[PDB]
Order: C-alpha cells, then sequence, then structure tokens
RNA sequence: CUUCC
RNA sequence: CCUUC
C-alpha cells in the first residue's frame, strides 16, 4: 500500500521485514520530506551564503551536493536508530528552515565615573570566526523574529551605546531547539563543517551549538511563551532587548558569583562600560535618585550554614517580611511540595529559580555562590544579588520595585573593598551532557 | 440536593479533613488511561515548574499498555522540553509508542541486577521514576508489599531526583507487617475507581538524604477512613460555584490539576486553557 | 565528570 | 526550480 511506497521512495530501496514496522510510524514525516522540493532549498542556502556568508570557500555545485548529499543518506543508513535520527532532523529543515531561517533573506559616557566607583567597591578577588558570520545573521534575526526571539547580554547594550565592545549576541527564544538545528545545518552546509549541538546539564534549558573543534559558535536559552511575555522586553532597532533595568539586576546578581569576581579582578573596564550604560539607562528612564545617600538597603541576610539557606528581610519593601533564599534547589522544590504549593512562579533560565510566597513568606533559590565577609557574615556583594533576584521577580510580575532598586544602587556608591572570608559551594546540577551530531548521526540527551 | 461550594479540591492526602467507616456495599469509558494522564501530566508538570524535568530521563516501570503516555510525550515535545522516555514492562506497549526516537521500549521485567544495569547505562543523566507496578480482582497485601518493597529498591538504585510511585495502603483487616515508603506528597487521583484508595506518592529527593516514612496499621485506618470519605461524600458532590461546563467534583479536581500544567499556545482565561487541555486530553483517549 | 549566560 | 504545508 501507499505506506510501503513512501518507505522505499525514502530508503531509496526496499524496507526489511523490520524496517517497515519501525518507520511505518513516520508517515508524512518521511513522505513530506520527499515530495518536498530539494532544489528550492539548495538555492535558499545559496541565497543566504551571499549575505551572512559571502566570504566562504565554497561553490554552488559543491554546496548543492551537501544539501542533497544529506537528503541522500536514507539510502545508505541501515541502522534503524541512525535512520530514525536522520529523519527527525531532515524534518526540522523541511518545516522550519523556510519559516525560521530562509525568511532572513527577504549622553551615556556620563556615568563612566560611577561605573568605576561602584565596580571598585567590589574588586576584592583571588571560538571560531564563524562567530562573525553568525553574529551577522542574528542581527537580522532579532529584527525578523521579534516575538519568537528576544536578546540581551553584551550585544544589546551596544544597541543603546554603540560604544559597547561585545562578542556574543545572546538570546532567549521560544523555539531554540529548532533554531539551533536549523542554523546547525546552515553552517554544516555552507561551511561544509561538521558541527555539534549540545545541552549543558548545568544551565537550565541550554543548547549551545559549538564547533567541529569545540569552537563556541553560539549558545541559546529556551523559554516558554508564557515566560517570553513576562520578561521585561524593550524595543529599539526592530528587535527586542531585555529591558536594561532587569539586565542590570542580574548584573548585580552575577557579581555574587566569586567565579565572576576572579573575572572582575581582570576586566575592571569590560563591565565598567556595560555597567554605566545601564546606570545611565534607568537614571534617564525612571530618573534614578543618584545620591550616595540611601536607607534600608541590603536587607539583613542571615545564612544558616547548616541548612545552606539564607534569610532576607525584604519587609521594608514587600508585604512579606522574610524571603527564604534557598541554596539547594532540589530542596526548596520538595519543601515547596511539602508546602502543598503547585503554582510556584517559574521564570525559567531567567531568574534561574521558581519564586514562591506560601503564607506571606517568599521561598526561592539563588543560582550562585554566596559571598562571606567573615565566618557567618554575608559579604555585602551578596545582599547585592540576593536583592536583585527578588526584584527580578518583582519585575517579571510588575510590582513596587523602582523604589528598592534605586535604593539598592545608591548602596553601591563608594564602599569598602571588604575582604571575602569564604563562599558557598553551589549545589551540583545533575544530568548527562547530551548532544546532536548532524555529521555522525547521533542524537543523545 | 447534593451540591457544595468549595475553595479548592483535595489535592494531596494530607488535606482530606474527615473520615467515614468503610462499608463494602461499594464513571466513564477509557477512564483508566485518564486517571493516569492527569497524575502524570501533573507530576512532570511540576518537575518542569521546578526544573527537574529539564533534559532528564523518565523511567516508567509498570507502564504498558501506557497508551496515554504518548499524549504526555507529545505534550512536552510540543513544549520544547527535552526528555528521553524509558518504558520498561514485561507486557507490551500500545504500538502508538514504537518508532519514537525519544522513547526506548524494554520488554523485560525488573529485578536486582536489572536496575543496577540500566542505572549504569543511563547514568549520569538525571533520572525521573514513575512506578505503576502491578501484580485479577485486587492485589493481596502480600503483593502490595513485594511491589512497594520493589518500588523502594528502584529508588535506592536508580537514585532518581523525583518519583511518582503508586501507593495504596494495604487494607487494615488484611494487614501483615509494616514497611516504609519514601517521603513525598500523595496526590489524590481524579476519575479514579469510585472507591479506590490509590494515590501517587510524589517525592523529590535531596541527594544523600533519602527519607522513608514508617507505615503502621494505625496509619492504615486513617486512610480507609479518610479516603472512603472522599470517594463517597466528597467526590459525589457538586461544586455549584465552579464556573466550568461539567461541575462534578472530579472535573473540578481535574481542573485544579491542569491549571498548573504548561502550554505555549496563547489563551484568555484559564478556564480557557484548562478546558482546551481537557478537551485535547479526552480527545486523545477519545471520550465524548 | 570535566564540559557553566 | 527563491522560502516547499
Ligand atoms: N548568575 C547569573 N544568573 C542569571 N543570569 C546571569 C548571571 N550572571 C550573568 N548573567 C546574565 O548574562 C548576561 C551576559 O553574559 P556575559 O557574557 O557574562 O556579559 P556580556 O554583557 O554578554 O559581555 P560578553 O558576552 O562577554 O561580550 C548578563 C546577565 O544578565
Ligand atoms: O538515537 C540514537 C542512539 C544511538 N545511535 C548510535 O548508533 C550506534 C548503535 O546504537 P543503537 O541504535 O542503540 C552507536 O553509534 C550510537 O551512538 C544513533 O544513531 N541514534
Ligand atoms: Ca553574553
Ligand atoms: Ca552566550
Amino acid at each position: 500500500n501507499i505506506t510501503l511506497k513512501i518507505i522505499e521512495t525514502y530508503l531509496g530501496r526496499v524496507p526489511s521485514v523490520n524496517e517497515y514496522h519501525m518507520l511505518k510510524s513516520q508517515a508524512r514525516n518521511i513522505q513530506k520530506i520527499t515530495v518536498f522540493n530539494k532544489d528550492i532549498f539548495v538555492s535558499l542556502v545559496k541565497k543566504n551564503k551571499k549575505r551572512f556568508f559571502s566570504d566562504v570557500n565554497t561553490s554552488a555545485s559543491e554546496i548543492k551536493d551537501r544539501i542533497l548529499s544529506y537528503f541522500s543518506k536514507q539510502t545508505q543508513t541501515y541502522n534503524i536508530g541512525k535512520l530514525f535520527t536522520i529523519i527527525e532532523l531532515q524534518s526540522v529543515l523541511v518545516t522550519t528552515y523556510t519559516d525560521i531561517l530562509g525568511v532572513l533573506t527577504i549622553n551615556v559616557t556620563s556615568m563612566e565615573e560611577l561605573a568605576r566607583d561602584m565596580l571598585n567597591s567590589m574588586n576584592v578577588a583571588v571560538v571560531s570566526s564563524l562567530v562573525k558570520n553568525v553574529n551577522k545573521l542574528m542581527e537580522e534575526y532579532l529584527r525578523r523574529h521579534n516575538k519568537s526571539c528576544i536578546c540581551y547580554g553584551s550585544y544589546s547594550l551596544y544597541l543603546i551605546n554603540p560604544n559597547i565592545r561585545y562578542g556574543d549576541i545572546d538570546i532567549l527564544q521560544t523555539n531554540s531547539r529548532t533554531f539551533l538545528i536549523d542554523l546547525a545545518f546552515l553552517i554544516k552546509f555552507i561551511t561544509g563543517n561538521n558541527i555539534i549541538l549540545s545541552k549543558i546539564p548545568y544551565l537550565r534549558n541550554y543548547m549551545v551549538i559549538k564547533d567541529e573543534n569545540d569552537n563556541h559558535i553560539i549558545d541559546s536559552f529556551n523559554i516558554r511563551q508564557d515566560t517570553m511575555n513576562v520578561v521585561p522586553k524593550i524595543f529599539i532597532d526592530n528587535i527586542y532587548i531585555v529591558d536594561p533595568t532587569f539586565q542590570l539586576l542580574n548584573m548585580i546578581k552575577m557579581f555574587s558569583q566569586i567565579d565572576r569576581l576572579e573575572d572582575l579582578s581582570k576586566d575592571p573596564e569590560k563591565f565598567n562600560a556595560r555597567m554605566a550604560t545601564m546606570l545611565e539607562y534607568v537614571r534617564y528612564t525612571h530618573g534614578i535618585v543618584f545620591d550616595g545617600k540611601r536607607n534600608n538597603m541590603p536587607m539583613k541576610c542571615i545564612i544558616d550554614e547548616n541548612n545552606r539557606i539564607v534569610t532576607v528581610t525584604t519587609k521594608d519593601y514587600f508585604s512579606f517580611k522574610k524571603c527564604l533564599v534557598y541554596l539547594d534547589e532540589n530542596v526548596l522544590s520538595s519543601d515547596i511540595l511539602d508546602l502543598n504549593a503547585d503554582t510556584s512562579c517559574d521564570f525559567e533560565s531567567v531568574t534561574n529559580s521558581v519564586y514562591l510566597i506560601h503564607d506571606n513568606i517568599m521561598y526561592t533559590y539563588f543560582s550562585n555562590t554566596i559571598l562571606l565577609s567573615d565566618k557567618g557574615k554575608v559579604h555585602e556583594i551578596s545582599a547585592r544579588g540576593l536583592c536583585a533576584h527578588i526584584l527580578l521577580y518583582q519585575m517579571l510580575t510588575s510590582g513596587e520595585y523602582k523604589q528598592c532598586l534605586s535604593d539598592l544602587l545608591n548602596s553601591m556608591m563608594n564602599r569598602d573593598k571588604i575582604p571575602i572570608y569564604s563562599h558557598t559551594e553551589r549545589d551540583k546540577k545533575p544530568g548527562r551532557h547530551g548532544f546532536i551530531n548532524i555529521e555522525k548521526d547521533i542524537i543523545v540527551f | 440536593m447534593d451540591v457544595v461550594s468549595l475553595d479548592k479540591p483535595f489535592m494531596y492526602f494530607e488535606e482530606i479533613d474527615n473520615e467515614l467507616d468503610y462499608e463494602p456495599e461499594s464513571k466513564l469509558p477509557y477512564q483508566g488511561q485518564l486517571k493516569l494522564l492527569l497524575g502524570e501530566l501533573f507530576f512532570l508538570s511540576k518537575l518542569q515548574r521546578h526544573g527537574i524535568l529539564d533534559g532528564a530521563t523518565v523511567v516508567y516501570i509498570g507502564s504498558a499498555p501506557g497508551t496515554h503516555i504518548r499524549y504526555l510525550r507529545d505534550h512536552f515535545y510540543n513544549l520544547g522540553v527535552i526528555i528521553k522516555w524509558m518504558l520498561i514492562d514485561g507486557r507490551h506497549h500500545d504500538p502508538i509508542l514504537n518508532g519514537l526516537r525519544d522513547v526506548t521500549l524494554v520488554t523485560r521485567f525488573v529485578d536486582e541486577e536489572y536496575l543496577r544495569s540500566i542505572k549504569k547505562q543511563l547514568h549520569p543523566s538525571k533520572i525521573i521514576l514513575i512506578s505503576d507496578v502491578a501484580s485479577g480482582n485486587e492485589p493481596s497485601t502480600a503483593d502490595l508489599l513485594s511491589n512497594y518493597a520493589l518500588q523502594n529498591v528502584m529508588i535506592s538504585i536508580l537514585n532518581p531526583v523525583a518519583s511518582s510511585l503508586k501507593w495504596r495502603c494495604p487494607f487494615p483487616d488484611q494487614w501483615i507487617k509494616d514497611f516504609y515508603i519514601p517521603h513525598g506528597n500523595k496526590m489524590l487521583q481524579p476519575f479514579a475507581p469510585s472507591y479506590s484508595a490509590e494515590m501517587r506518592l510524589l517525592s523529590i529527593y535531596t541527594g544523600e538524604n533519602m527519607r522513608l516514612t514508617r507505615v503502621t496499621k494505625s496509619d492504615a485506618v486513617n486512610y480507609e477512613k479518610k479516603m472512603y470519605y472522599l470517594n463517597k461524600i466528597v467526590r459525589n458532590k457538586v461544586v455549584v460555584n465552579f464556573d466550568y461546563p461539567n461541575q462534578e467534583y472530579d472535573y473540578f479536581h481535574m481542573y485544579f490539576m491542569l491549571r498548573t500544567v504548561y502550554c505555549n499556545k496563547t489563551f484568555p482565561t484559564t478556564k480557557a486553557k484548562v478546558l482546551f487541555l481537557q478537551q485535547s486530553i479526552f480527545r486523545f483517549l477519545n471520550i465524548p
């Protein structure tokens, strides 16, 4: 029947006694893949080649094969697994390449002072050029795909201060899973390079397409459409950026990561730019009260070290007095469950946690290590991130924050480069490193 | 007539606030695979709302036929989520599960060596355990135990991060010995046997700190009593305030479960989302 | 396991 | 075969 037909028209041969039963399932997937014009594709990667990859060592008849060459392995692949594997990927091209990729081809300096200043208060511490081409694609992307891809990180600030030295166009997108598969092929084709796409068990919803030699091409974070909305999004240049305010809160939350302080005692200027480009945004946007004078900041944080859980007194700001900042996600989760709460607000890889307010109290998990100024003494640069974190929530929920943030900022203006006594050992996140080998035909998560 | 106004269904067992003496005198189609579709859509949904479910491997032991499971699979796939689905069961699985690259189908039965194997195999991917192990008419406490005994082993072995374990206290009058089951919230199941005391033991793990709760017959009485109350008095009530097409307690209950489920597609009110899910769900098993 | 915006 | 349903 019409079924066996499709399997041979696809297998470029007769299906074995078994092969039938297996693929039998992959109906239209396999059928569609076939009665799908390859040519048009062959020319679309071409039409792209010259635009973001004009500078490549490839030819029209050379590339053309690759494309076909791939849609031709059904006939040589005899491993039901590898077979199933190449079919799921051929299908990604088939339905999304057009929609997701093909479409493509159709004042501040002021705070430079404060930047250095707030930065200093702290300071107490101790990649293949395809990067380029891609960084050229991504630009158009954010433009085309406003609502299915939002950006941040280094890049973004350069869109508010073209005087910002960035390296990676960082993003959050509702389809990252596809987005990378596609691009993967894009590069795998035009380049002729055998890339790899991996998921890093550590980061939540994270897949970075690296290079044939581990040359970080570009990484991405996936987020529910749900979350995609609540994110403080901003418009400028027909692309959405993560509202710089928010982006500055993580800024603060980042620096509670010792690791990143052994990074501060390095590029004191690197951050010195992104920094003020932010202090500048808000100050101008929400007229941030910038006078060293600032009360009720860095709420008294109490780190029970036996439970590996902090205790912040947001009181002077939000209905809830305490905010139990957990340091063992897997714990918070169970206890949360114990709280019989099943509607905790999760904002995926954004806040890197799920905030909860059972009985007028806030429970949360801090994705970083905690800084100590002394034994049991929570170094201040901690109450820095600790706060922000909360605020992030406040922001993804739209609540009385402006006040606190402005307040928080002022507390950063010129301060003791306080010694760092110790720091917490961030909970290990489990999971095997999964990857996709377009080339070796291996899919694993 | 036999109605009621509630604030929320009894989600977990610790929440039933009354008892009733079990009296042995003791409603859909394809409802079996439904009771499950929810408890599972629910369990994993949380694991996702808390992250755990991220790129992890769900090891479903006691799955088959497991028709529903497909649904679940399609749900999360459609959600961008990444998960390997390992279904092990001596009996076979609803063919609608073959050909799935994201699903492995073991046609074997579990024991000591076996877990030690798959564990080694799967490691270090984080594991999510879903046991629905069985053993006609209704399992004798003799079996109930051996099963639970076995479930407590999977746990210790596959050392999972979270687990949804079958859990129905062994009838008092038929009690044998005590035992421990892992700590964890116990969710009541919607569209479940008129008078069942089954409930999934949802439990998330600490790491090097496993926890079990000693089970006693006194404990067992509480169940029959409380549970029976639920099945006879609670479920058979009508939530007159609940603004939903169907108003039976269960539909009300089923609501509160889905309310927490995730779904990208944009939706107006929640009733909007839930309702759709429900629809789509019943759709799948094919129930009017 | 290491592999971490 | 220039964005494949
Ligand atoms: N601990 C954290 N938790 C959640 N998000 C974080 C954390 N630390 C940093 N981030 C986010 O990562 C974003 C950018 O990563 P990063 O590369 O380190 O700085 P950048 O501005 O992108 O400069 P470059 O990308 O190195 O050129 C900025 C911040 O919102
Ligand atoms: Ca970055
Ligand atoms: Ca990055």
